[PDB]
């Protein structure tokens, strides 16, 4: 999910907004 | 300033900064 994503490992513009509504 | 390791408070503040008026959802443990 998006802590393994972007907290755990580097995030990125592409995976934020995947959570964006 | 998104490129980093973003957690907590500060992975929740990038989400609404990115997201605008489009608002998001946070699902920590899924």
């Amino acid at each position: 999910g998006i802590v393994e994503q972007c907290c755990t490992s580097i995030c990125s513009l592409y995976q934020l907004e995947n959570y964006c509504n | 300033f998104v490129n980093q390791h973003l957690c907590g408070s500060h992975l929740v503040e990038a989400l609404y900064l990115v997201c605008g008026e489009r608002g998001f959802f946070y699902t920590p443990k899924a």
